[PDB]
């Protein structure tokens, strides 16, 4: 035998004869290529180097030559036609070939030996329990033979090969042995439209029980069992799946299944399922939020998105801190300084505060976005990647959020050099996306909260090329698709750059890109829509057709994109620019003959939503929040459309503009238009008459109904004015439909018909309401008449179920327990105020003065409602009183049916009802009266706010009984209350949603039924307001401490000598249209929510533009200087 | 350079030669060589061991000799 110990040998030639020569390699021996054309044995033994490598039998081997391996062979080579056999006996050989020349050839394989991959060009037999990972067996290979199978095999001839032994590969394989256990094989997961989360697993060993825990996406853990819930089940052979309730919490849900057979328990088996409906708002950065004033209504989405974090020395920084940003050149001294300064903790602390409005909300931090250098970097090698990681980690810990989702934009081409990029980006990205799951997950091991993890993406089809979307996507809760800015001004010529579909060949869309996403492998659960809150301009384009797919030139001076809100407010149908909708993109654009814009709005967002929910896609995401409209139109029909029910389509909704056409003589109508915007749905460019159906229009009035001028979204009716037939006293309602036919989305149902008014001659009424309580003959500060044209008698009240001077109340008179006060009510001085409102009636023939039965506190409506006997005998006993002290009508104020408020006065379940047939019953004996009389008596009610109220009383069966209900759009909030806000503010503020308001409140009672020509807008000469106020943002919507010293109601007069200059500062909330005073050193801080002669001009205009009967102020003696009623009465005159 | 021997070869130290050797017999230890050219093995070295410790072969090994024990 030949030795070769830590030698070096080149290549090797083997001629012997007869019997073998054994070849050894020790240690640190070289070997290079055998030649074998004898018989011999490699072997390797104590191996350190790498010995020997190539092997090859040549032709010159003898028949029966006898040739072992044992060692780590390259490449085996039988190429010799003397029937050769080749033992290997111990070792591995990466490739063994076995060529076409080697007839008969005969390969044994000992039980140690591995060939990676065997080659075979011969019909060859290869024997022993030797292993073959590989077996390409070509045309030559047909019909080989293995005694244990190859692990796998490839070649044309494949198929044709023999394994096992004679049983067949693998052999008589049985048993066994003892199997008995349940175990459970997750198959799948799937969410709907509707919420429901489905699990399907195959469960071994049913045994007709299994418990599943799921954990929601704010930590909620619940639990369903087969014993208690195999309603939610269904068993089929292994198959069983679970079904949940509908209306799950969008977003990642944690699930674990187990089955068991009593006693013998499973295998717990785990996972995450996603529940469609997430909406991510992007919200900037570079925005203020503390300071902002037009508001984040975070009810209407799921998760907001702080852009951005930035990469500084490969550490995830706020923006402030990105030089690349603050020292942007481009833009002036003054705003690099303005970015230098980013309030992001400020920011940051104010957006996660918005949980408190929405618990469900997720806040992200987004890290990246346009021109954000330091991913190519950051992702580089694994160290790099270790600090940007944990860097990530730090920020969503510091400020408490609930994920990371990364933007680069883009790997491997930069954008094409706008930022730095490799080759290296693609791998790279995945290996980040691998280590921040892999920290995340470590993290909640600890903290057992769940954190997301997110990217957005490019659209394209070279972003799609750049990155492993089937490798990160395991990774990821979801892909945010950046489906906007998918053409612009770059383009030569103009198209959509946000449209849900591809109308033309080379138009990209939302459907283009999530086709392409699907077609890569990425699951529709894991797809976000994307959308954009701002525009895509093209400047001189071809003056030709609608401008969209038409030529443009020079793009110089351009803005490039203009945000949603400014389209709103100058461009959409607006300025010369024509609102245009393609149907087949379903994507809206402006033209005006020269520059065209590209956008996206109510409709497209609705086609969106459908898109979304018709594909089963995990949601809307859009680029970015601030954008939108005053009222936040795009993100709230984002929310509407997503969480509509199923089985009822989105009725169109309406709003008024324009309400009044007021009649110039009893029979002169001039000519006018309502104007009635949408809040729900999108009016055609241009509609048709058959899409609007209008009643009350007087008969030979005609009109036509068209959109209207300077709005995006808005029936104008042009009432063409004319005589009418017979004198107009009171106000005409007039009742304009919006048929389904009128709008841009598919299947809407006609809106309610909404009202708007034709006003008679002498236009809307000025009501005061006059105290009693008030000796007015003495009173220095008299009633004028000339600027009223109603006033109201507070109060006379029940006893005996009869009607009765407010003197008869002991409950009142004895209210204080001052023996001064006493005697004053006792002595209250009705008659005397009746002589007094008898001269007011002289001095303005036309003024009405009509008693107010009841008030605050004032007891016995639920008795006198409760039967025909009772009503009757309230009424009679009413309109006595009526008659005898000189009253032109009648209003009631029961304050409240139904709950009485709460437990002030006596009340019922039937008071709903009974209410009713009560006005109804005084509508009746008031029109004998008038009959009788030779003259007409009103009828009105005051009226409360609260939804309570409002489902207490039948609005929409007793305004036909009723000249008008004053309603009390005012005590909205005060000291019951710990927290300030508006108490009778004209608008709901943009920084309170949802909260009280004149609009809001009146609104409500028109979605009722009741005409706004029904309606009295109420003023309130007095405040509310709250002590111990933190100064910020001067007191409003500030949290409160102790109220022991809360101012309670000062009128205006205590507002004029105790308040104003005092200390206390003015301030306006723009939004509500109301004012407020702040004195930071009053009581520990004091906040005033009040009316004045702003903000009673602007609910007289209210009342004016949406049509309404006139307004009502609570007193006439709170404001001895006339200014309050002068300015309601200056803005009605107007 | 065609031996015959024993244990023929340098002690601690590498040592160059070159041209054709031709190792003709049983038994033969070569060590710290370095040979440019061929080594033969001969049928002559018949059913009988060969040792070769740390040598390097530039040219051809060519085995016609040897047992397998
Ligand atoms: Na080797």
């Amino acid at each position: 035998s030949v030795h070769m110990n830590d030698s070096v040998i080149g290549v090797v030639y083997v001629d012997k004869k007869d019997t073998p020569v054994r070849i050894v390699a020790k240690g640190s021996a070289k070997v290079g290529e055998v030649i074998i054309a004898g018989s011999v044995k490699l072997e390797e033994t104590d191996l350190t180097g790498t010995g020997f490598e190539k092997v090859v039998l040549k032709d010159l081997l003898p028949a029966n030559a006898k040739v072992t391996l044992s060692g780590s062979f390259t490449d085996v080579d039988v190429a010799a036609s003397a029937n050769p056999q080749l033992n290997v006996n111990s070792g591995t050989i990466e490739r063994l070939t076995v060529a076409a020349s080697s007839k008969d050839a005969v390969i044994v394989l000992a039980s140690g030996v591995k060939v990676t991959t065997l080659t075979l060009n011969i019909k060859t037999q290869i024997k022993g329990q030797g292993s073959v990972g590989t077996a390409v067996v070509n045309l030559g290979g047909k019909g080989s033979s293995f005694e244990s199978a190859p692990g796998k095999t490839e070649g044309i001839a494949k198929d044709s090969v023999t394994t096992g032994g004679s049983f067949g590969g693998g052999g008589y394989g049985g048993g066994s042995g003892s199997s008995s256990n349940p175990v459970v094989k997750l198959i799948s997961t799937a969410s709907n439209n509707d919420r429901q989360l489905v699990l399907k697993f195959n469960a071994y060993g049913w045994d007709n029980n299994a418990t599943i825990v799921l954990t929601s996406p704010a930590g909620k853990q619940t639990t369903y069992t087969y014993e208690k819930n195999s309603a939610q089940f269904a068993v089929s052979a292994p198959e069983v799946t679970f079904t949940s309730d509908k209306g799950l919490a969008a977003g990642t849900w944690l699930y674990s299944v187990k089955t068991a057979k009593g006693s013998v328990t499973s295998d717990t088996v785990t996972g995450k399922a996603f529940v469609q409906g997430k909406i991510v708002s992007y919200i900037p950065a570079w925005v203020d939020w503390a300071k902002d004033e037009r508001g984040v209504d975070a009810t209407k989405f799921t998760h907001l998105y702080y852009a951005f974090g930035r990469i500084n020395n490969g550490k995830v920084v706020t923006i402030k801190e990105d030089a690349k940003w603050t020292e942007d050149p481009t833009i002036t001294e003054a705003d690099r300084i303005k970015r230098r300064n980013n309030p992001d903790e400020s920011n940051l602390a104010y957006l996660t505060g918005l949980k408190a409005k929405n618990p469900n909300l997720k806040v992200l931090v987004s890290i990246g976005g346009w021109e954000a250098e330091g991913f190519s970097d950051a992702a580089l090698t694994p160290e790099s990647r270790e600090v940007f990681a944990n860097s990530a980690l730090d920020f969503m810990n510091k400020y408490n959020l609930d994920g990371i989702d990364l933007d680069w934009e883009y790997p491997v081409y930069g954008a094409w050099g706008v930022i730095k990029s490799r080759p290296e980006d693609k791998a790279n990205f995945t290996a980040l996306l691998k280590l921040l799951r892999e920290k995340l997950d470590a993290q909640s091991t600890t903290t057992n909260k769940y954190y997301e993890l997110a990217i957005a993406a490019g659209a394209s089809k070279t972003y799609t090329d750049s990155v492993e979307l089937t490798k990160i996507t395991p990774y990821l809760d979801y892909i945010n698709l950046m489906t906007y800015d998918l053409h612009g001004g770059w383009d030569p010529a103009t198209s959509h750059h946000t449209a849900v579909y591809s109308a033309t060949n080379n138009q990209l869309s939302v459907d283009s890109t999530v086709k392409l996403y699907l077609n890569n492998g990425v699951p529709a659960e894991k797809l976000m829509v994307g959308g954009a809150f701002y525009s895509r301009v093209w400047q001189n384009v071809e003056n030709k057709g609608t401008g969209l797919s038409e030529k443009a030139g020079s793009q110089a001076g351009s803005p490039g994109t203009i945000v949603y809100s400014e389209l709103v407010n100058n461009y959409i149908n607006k300025n010369g620019y024509t609102r245009y909708w393609d149907d087949t993109a379903k994507a809206p654009y402006l033209f005006n003959g020269s520059t065209f814009i590209s956008y996206e709005d109510t409709a497209s967002a609705a086609y969106k939503a459908e898109y979304i929910k018709q594909n089963n896609l995990a949601g809307f995401m859009y680029w970015e929040y601030s954008q939108d409209s005053d009222s936040h139109e795009l993100a709230n029909t984002i929310y509407s459309r997503l969480y509509a029910k199923s089985g009822t389509p989105l009725s169109v909704g309406t709003s008024v503009y324009a309400g009044t056409v007021t009649m110039a003589t009893y029979t002169q109508l001039p000519a006018g238009t309502f104007i009635l915007p949408l809040t729900q749905g999108t009016l055609k460019p241009v509609i048709s008459a058959s899409d609007v159906t209008v009643s009350g229009i007087p008969a030979g009035i005609t009109y036509t109904v068209a959109n209207a001028a300077d709005h995006r979204n808005a029936v104008a009716v042009y009432v063409n004015g004319g005589t009418v037939a017979s004198n107009v006293y009171d106000p005409i309602d007039v009742r304009v439909v919006v048929k389904a036919s009128a709008v841009l989305e598919a299947n809407m149902t006609d809106s309610a018909p909404a009202s708007v008014t034709i006003m008679p001659k002498f236009g809307p009424i000025l009501l005061g309401y006059v105290p009693g309580w008030v000796d007015w003959t003495n009173s220095a500060y008299k009633v004028d008449a000339t600027k009223l044209t109603h006033i109201n008698y507070a109060f006379a009240r029940i006893k005996d179920n009869k009607v009765v001077k407010i003197s008869e109340d002991i409950n009142w008179v004895n209210e204080f327990p001052s023996e001064e006060i006493r005697e004053q009510r006792r002595n209250n001085p009705d008659d005397a105020n009746f002589a007094y409102l008898k001269t007011l009636k002289q001095q303005n023939p036309s003024l009405k003065v009509l008693v107010s039965i009841g008030g605050w506190a004032a007891e016995g409506f639920s008795d006198a409602a409760l039967t025909p006997e009772t009503r009757e005998e309230l009424a009679n006993s009413a309109i006595a009183f009526m008659h005898q002290y000189g009253f032109d009508g009648i209003d009631l104020d029961w304050e409240y049916p139904v709950y009485g408020a709460f437990g002030v006065i006596k009340s019922r379940p039937e008071d709903k009802q009974n209410f009713t047939a009560l006005l109804k019953l005084f509508r009746e004996k008031l029109d004998v009266e008038g009959a009788l009389h030779g003259k007409y008596y009103e009828l009105a009610i005051a009226s409360a706010a609260a939804p309570i109220y409002i489902n207490s009383v039948e609005l929409d069966k007793i305004h036909q009984y009723l000249d008008y209900m004053s309603v009390m759009t005012y005590d909205y909030h005060g000291s019951w209350e710990s927290k300030t806000a508006h108490q009778a503010s004209v608008y709901t503020s943009a920084l309170s949603p949802g909260d009280f308001s004149a609009d809001s409140v009146l609104t409500a009672y028109r979605k009722q039924g009741v005409p706004a020509s029904k309606l009295v807008i109420g003023g309130a000469f007095y405040a509310r307001g709250w002590v111990n106020v933190p100064n910020i943002n001067h007191g409003l919507f500030q949290q409160a401490g102790d109220q022991a010293k809360n101012p309670g109601t000062p009128t205006y007069n205590d507002l004029v000598k105790d308040y104003f200059d005092k200390g206390y500062t003015r301030y306006w909330d723009n939004s509500a249209k109301a004012p407020y005073l702040y004195n930071p050193d009053a009581n520990g801080g004091t906040f005033i929510t009040y009316d004045d002669e702003e903000s009673l001009k602007y609910k007289a205009e209210y009342a004016k533009n949406q049509g309404l009967r006139g307004v009502m102020f609570w007193d006439y003696s709170q404001d001895i200087s006339g200014k309050l009623l002068g300015a309601i009465f200056n803005e009605l005159k107007a | 350079a065609y031996d015959k021997a024993g244990t023929y070869g340098p002690a601690s130290g590498t040592e160059t030669i070159d041209g054709n050797v031709k190792v003709t017999v049983p038994g033969v230890t070569l060590r710290n060589l370095v040979i440019k050219g061929d080594l033969l093995l001969s049928e002559g070295v018949g059913s009988g061991d060969v040792t070769l410790d740390k040598v390097s072969v530039h040219g051809l090994t060519t085995v016609s000799g040897g047992g397998e024990n």
